[PDB]
């Protein structure tokens, strides 16, 4: 209320500090939290009181008033803001230093609080005269700092005041004080980002004209600063800056530092330039410039650092780097003080990083240059500085990582250095850690043979490193010990090394770490992994300690911390060439491992399932029933369609158990079988898991158990069908086929299925479809040639009212032919020509046979199939032509060397239908995964694309479709042929006025276009080219055609809008150069109106096109520097609705 | 399908949209399950991005705008 404000104002003059501090704090906290109904007179008194308190004699009150000044200006009338700014400005010029500091801090706080326009203009108007060359250095410093802060906070405004700011800032560059020069350089750098576009021209001209006079390093520093803070804008002046700087490279004065820095900044920021060799030579000659007393060392630092930008930014210059003196000088120059050596080593690390892959390859050159690096590192490994040794170890690690096996002959000289580094007392923890890491990396990426003679010299250091109070070094030593154990006794190769004398020590250093006794968790995990590896590799050499140490595995299984590590170690131990006796532990371990399946841990579930599988597979003579039902009690929960991997692992475990322990197969008749049956019909069931289930079924059928026979399984499988997804039918058919394959003596089953299929009465479509699928799957493997009544009923099933039965019969007709080609293939081949009313399904069956039959068995009939397909190439029906072309394409896959020339030779004089079929057939040959036909297709696609790109219309369409398919699937084939193909596509992307046939009826019109399809295919090809073939193309020749297609048919308009949206993100500069001609069609789209008396759907069809155009222009507006507004501010009532709908 | 059913999209949703969404869900679930088993997650990320871009292209080329919000969800 007013009374509270009045009493606070009255007490603010109590002459007592405690009263003056409490009232000000209350006022500040009230203003900070939604001050209520503050009358203008109250603002006046508050402002006056705060301004007077700013001059108080106690620092605390002044500081509190300064802090309160911030939240004050949040809610006050603008006039009080103006008068506060004016008062601060005039107090800034006061002689008193305390007043100057207080005013500067208050103005900085006000500027920081403000997000408004006139305040900044007045402040800038005052500071422009303040910064002028006067006799008060402190005032100049404060004004420069304030203007720099204001420019940094906001720069969008003050567009018209920028020339005055530049004019006042420019003379300050020659001030005798260097602090003034640095501050005005920072201010100019801040100002450059705000600006307008013209001011940079005057600034650059002023810098250029000042440089070609009595010069100072301040100008070079300013140039470097404004180039660092603004790179793209100053790019066009690269030609007018470098020669003048190079002219100053020969001055005896040590001013080369600034030149090296601005070169480094330019190379970091501005990539486009073509003066690399000259600057590289300058840097190389300046790197060896040496002649504490003499200041000649930061020049070397800058020269070495400048090469880092060249190495890292550029990737296509790697052969030029390797062949030149770029790495040679660095390898030679490795004897210098710590800082220069460190930065040179960092540059070489960057060079090695660039060498990593995405005649003389860079890897080959690096291998050839390895010996010099090895010699340099060996010479540098005797230094007493830990930093040099750390850098050498990092170099070794990077060199091993980039290419394995490089250090093959250099082991006998590199090992002494690592041993000396590890054994040195003055070495720090970091040096030991990185040396151990380098040793582990070298051991893991090299053959064990080279390390054998040094095995005697490598074990004591690692053993000593194990006994270290620092846990990180102990873990690194354990990791190195694992690789040492792997190397000394390999199991995948024969070795004659004797690792016996090193056994006990490797145990002694490990078993003590196995007994944790409140030790680090990572140490526990590493010790457990090393102990398990020791058991797996060197178990035979162990004596009586194995049974004692085997219980520690159970103890580490009991707790949750090391469950996964112990499970993995046990799995590794079980799956070893050396049969370790795990029987005493297995009895207790199996229930514990089984109990882990209840908790919801996917990784633990998979690990324990794998462990149980491997344990029951290796050890099957020591199993009891109790552990079996204990394990199987949790299986039904694990079998569900939600998790396919867990179900597959459970099926594999069940199959292994049935294989090794068929006795306990009577306990799966309950919930497990029901879950398996439910999973059989799951639509998501696919992949090897399905195969696994099949295997399981076979195994069960091999075993034989009550209520688990073949007939019972068939009844359970076919119950619901005989009493819904197609994949369920396919899975049931595959299961029935596998079960039939399990028992060869199952003849009556086929005849029963035949009776069910042929009996029309009391037979549903589902039963017939299932019978057809089962017969087809069964006949895929075993011969049915000795059984009659097959072909008749299959051909009868073709004439069915349901398309599912037709498809099933067509698929199953050729399925038996896979087993017996000579009897069935001629039959269908002759039936194709004999009966024309069913040749479609016969051709589909022939395609199925070609896809499924073995190549070696299909080779003799290749000529007959090719002759039949070529004779059927010219047909009146389109679907028959597509099927024939697809069959030809699939047949092309086998024996391509003989037949590809034959399709090659048909291009010379083939008819339009023949040429179209030839182009279509090669389309199906391209696959995403690599194929043996890839080089042949690469070599012969040239005429399929280039030579036949415009014979006729339909041929053009099929060629464009084939090109689109090739680009989508395997861009590598068309990667090198883009230059000779793109002009043809651009020709195809033009509208032709001879194929438009207008049909008019009264006042109505119906335009019919024939070459819409060709244009649409060309546009689809253009869109597909962006995915992988966008780098090597002229962007303008794409953008002009995009603009041309912007005014194309309605269907192509959406594709063009999508292309514009995609190009908004990719290469914004090219769109910027064409932002004026890419919007006029987009503006016409949002303005066009349709003629009245049209249907309602014709009213709404523009209502998505205009929305799409609105979205496209909104996406185009997202370019950072797309400030140009081509009459965009035209928002009447109707158009303005679209913005919010699009957003 | 948009024109029939007299914008009213009753026929379009009843006949085509629901079935298309169901098959899309099943196909994508199967593809993710089969891809995560062999190849690592780094390639799966790029495959998911490419599939999302392709679905956006399809829905903006030959599908109704009403399906844009649901399918992307």
């Amino acid at each position: 209320a007013s009374y509270h404000i009045s009493n606070l104002l009255e007490k603010m003059t109590s002459s007592d500090k405690d009263f003056r501090f409490m009232a000000t704090n209350d006022l500040m906290t009230e203003l900070q939290k939604d001050s209520i109904k503050l009358d203008d007179d109250s603002e006046r008194k508050v402002v006056k009181m705060i301004l007077k308190l700013l001059e108080d004699k106690n620092g605390e009150v002044q500081n509190l008033a300064v802090k309160c000044l911030g939240p004050l200006v949040s809610k006050v009338k603008e006039y009080q803001v103006e008068t506060i700014v004016d008062t601060l400005c005039t107090n800034m010029l006061s002689d008193k230093e305390q007043l100057r500091d207080i005013s500067s801090i208050g103005l900085k706080t006000v500027i920081g609080e403000l997000p408004a326009a006139n305040v900044c203009k007045k402040i800038t108007g005052r500071l422009t005269s303040a910064i002028a060359k006067q006799e008060d250095v402190s005032v100049q410093l404060e004004a420069l700092d304030i203007m720099a802060d204001m420019l940094s906070r906001q720069g969008g405004l003050l567009v018209n005041f920028h020339p005055s700011i530049l004019t006042c800032l420019l003379p300050q560059l020659t001030s005798p004080r260097l602090a003034v020069r640095k501050r005005t350089i920072i201010a100019l750098g801040h100002l450059v980002m705000s600006c307008f576009v013209d001011l940079i021209e005057h600034l650059l001209s002023e810098l250029s004209k000042n440089d070609s006079m009595s010069t100072t390093r301040t100008y070079i520093q300013c140039i470097a600063a404004i180039s660092r803070q603004a790179g793209h804008r100053i790019g066009e002046y690269l030609e007018k800056i470098i020669p003048l700087v190079v002219k100053f490279c020969n001055v005896d004065d040590d001013e080369l530092r600034e030149y090296c820095i601005q070169a480094f900044e330019s190379f970091v920021r501005r990539c486009p330039k073509e003066v690399y060799p000259h600057v590289s030579t300058i840097i190389n000659i300046c790197l060896k410039y040496l002649t504490d007393d003499d200041m000649s060392w930061k020049v070397r630092r800058a020269a070495a650092k400048c090469l880092d930008a060249v190495v890292s930014t550029r990737h296509e210059m790697l052969p030029e780097f390797y062949k030149t003196v770029s790495p040679a000088l660095i390898s030679r120059f490795k004897e210098r003080e710590e800082n220069v050596k460190a930065d040179v080593f960092h540059a070489y690390l960057s060079l090695l990083k660039q060498t990593r892959p995405v005649g003389e390859t860079p890897l080959t050159m690096l291998q050839s240059q390895v010996p010099n690096i090895v010699k340099a590192l060996h010479k540098q490994m005797k230094e007493k500085s830990v930093k040099t040794r750390q850098c050498c170890f990092n170099m070794l690690t990077e060199l091993v990582n980039v290419l394995p096996g490089a250090l093959t002959q250099h082991i006998p000289v590199l090992v002494p250095g690592i041993i000396f580094s590890l054994n040195d007392k003055s070495s720090s923890s970091n040096l030991k850690i990185d040396a151990l890491s380098c040793l582990y990396v070298i051991l893991c990426n090299h053959s064990p043979q080279v390390f054998h003679p040094h095995v005697q010299a490598l074990v004591p250091p690692v053993v000593a490193c194990v006994g270290d109070p620092f846990y990180k070094i102990t873990s690194e030593a354990l990791l190195v010990t694992q690789q040492l154990v792997k190397v000394i006794r390999p199991l995948d190769q024969p070795s004659s090394f004797d690792a016996t004398p090193y056994i006990k020590d490797l145990f002694t250093c490990t078993i003590k770490r196995l007994k944790a006794a409140d030790i680090d968790q990572e140490v526990k995990e590493r010790a457990i992994s090393c102990m398990g590896q020791i058991i797996c590799n060197l178990g035979d050499n162990l004596g009586s300690d194995l049974p004692n140490t085997l219980q520690i595995f159970l103890e580490r299984l009991k707790n949750e911390i090391t469950r996964l590590t112990t499970v993995k170690a046990l799995t590794l131990i079980a799956g070893s060439p050396l049969k370790i006796d795990l029987r005493p532990v297995l009895g207790e371990g199996v229930p514990i491992l089984a109990s882990f399946l209840r908790k919801n841990q996917r990784a633990l579930k998979l690990g324990t399932l794998s462990a149980l599988d491997i344990l029951i597979k290796n050890y099957s003579d020591s199993l009891t029933a109790a552990m079996i039902d204990a394990v199987l009690d949790e299986l039904p929960p694990l079998i569900s369609e939600s998790d396919m991997h867990v179900s597959q692992m459970a099926i594999s475990f069940l199959t292994t158990l049935a294989k090794v322990y068929p006795s306990s197969l009577s306990k799966i008749s309950g919930s497990i079988l029901n879950e398996l049956i439910g999973l059989v019909r799951s639509p998501l069931l696919q992949g090897g898991a399905l195969s696994a289930m099949l295997d399981f079924f076979q195994a069960l059928v091999v075993t034989g158990t009550n209520n688990l026979g073949y007939m019972d399984l068939l009844r359970m499988l076919t119950g619901p069908v005989y009493s819904t997804h197609k994949q369920s039918y396919y899975s049931i058919a595959k299961c029935v086929a596998a079960l039939t394959r399990a028992c060869p003596k199952e003849g009556p089953a086929v005849v029963g299925q035949f009776i069910q299929d042929v009996k029309n009465s009391r037979s549903t479509d589902s039963i017939r479809l299932l019978a057809l699928l089962s017969l087809g799957e069964v006949g895929h493997h075993i011969d049915l040639s000795g059984q009659l009544e097959l072909k008749s009923v299959i051909l009868e099933a073709f004439s069915s009212p349901s398309e599912e039965v037709k498809s099933a019969a067509s698929y199953a007709l050729g399925s038996i032919s896979v087993g017996n080609l000579p009897e069935y293939l001629p039959f269908v081949l002759q039936e194709i020509t004999s009966q024309p009313k069913r040749q479609y399904l016969l051709l589909h069956s022939l395609k199925e046979i070609i896809s499924s039959a073995s190549v070696v068995g299909l080779k003799p009939y290749v000529e007959n199939i090719w002759a039949l397909l070529l004779k059927h190439c010219e047909c009146a029906e389109e679907g028959t032509r597509n099927v024939v072309a697809e069959c030809l394409g699939k047949l092309t896959l086998i024996d391509p060397e003989t037949l590809l020339p034959r399709l090659k030779g048909y291009l010379i004089s083939g008819s339009s239908y023949a040429r179209s079929s030839v182009v279509t057939a090669v389309k199906f040959t391209i696959s995403d995964h690599p194929q043996p036909i890839d080089p042949l297709l690469k070599n012969c696609i040239g005429d399929f694309l280039k030579t036949l790109e415009d014979p006729d219309l339909n041929v053009r369409r099929v060629a464009l479709v084939t090109f689109n398919s090739a680009a989508h699937n395997k861009p590598s084939l068309i990667r090198d042929l883009l230059d000779t193909v793109l002009p043809h596509l651009y020709n195809e992307t033009k509208v032709r006025k001879e194929l438009i046939r207008e049909v008019e009826m009264g006042p109505f019109k119906h335009t019919v276009d024939d070459g819409l399809d060709i244009r649409k295919a060309a546009f689809e090809c253009m869109y597909t080219l962006l995915d992988s073939c966008l780098d090597r193309l002229d962007i303008f020749e794409f953008l002009n055609h995009v603009e041309d297609g912007l005014k194309d048919h309605y269907d192509i308009k959406m594709l063009t809008f999508l292309m514009l949206v995609r190009l908004s993100t990719l290469c914004p500069s090219a769109v910027l150069q064409r932002l004026d001609r890419l919007v006029e069609p987009l503006r016409a789209t949002c303005t066009t109106k349709v003629k009245a008396n049209s249907v309602k759907q014709e009213f709404e069809k523009q209502d998505e096109l205009k929305r799409s155009a609105m979205r496209a222009v909104a996406a185009l507006l997202t370019i950072p520097e797309a400030e140009k507004s081509p009459l965009m501010s035209e928002f009447q009532s109707q158009i303005s609705s679209n913005p919010e709908l699009a957003a | 399908y948009v024109e029939l059913g007299l914008p009213t999209l009753t026929v379009y949703k009843e006949s085509f949209e629901s079935q298309f969404l169901a098959d899309t869900e099943r196909f994508y679930t199967r593809e993710s399950t089969e891809f995560l088993q062999q190849n690592p997650v780094t390639e799966y990320m790029k495959k998911a991005e490419a599939r999302l871009l392709e679905e956006q292209r399809r829905v903006q080329v030959y599908l109704h705008e009403s399906t844009q919000d649901e399918l992307a969800r």
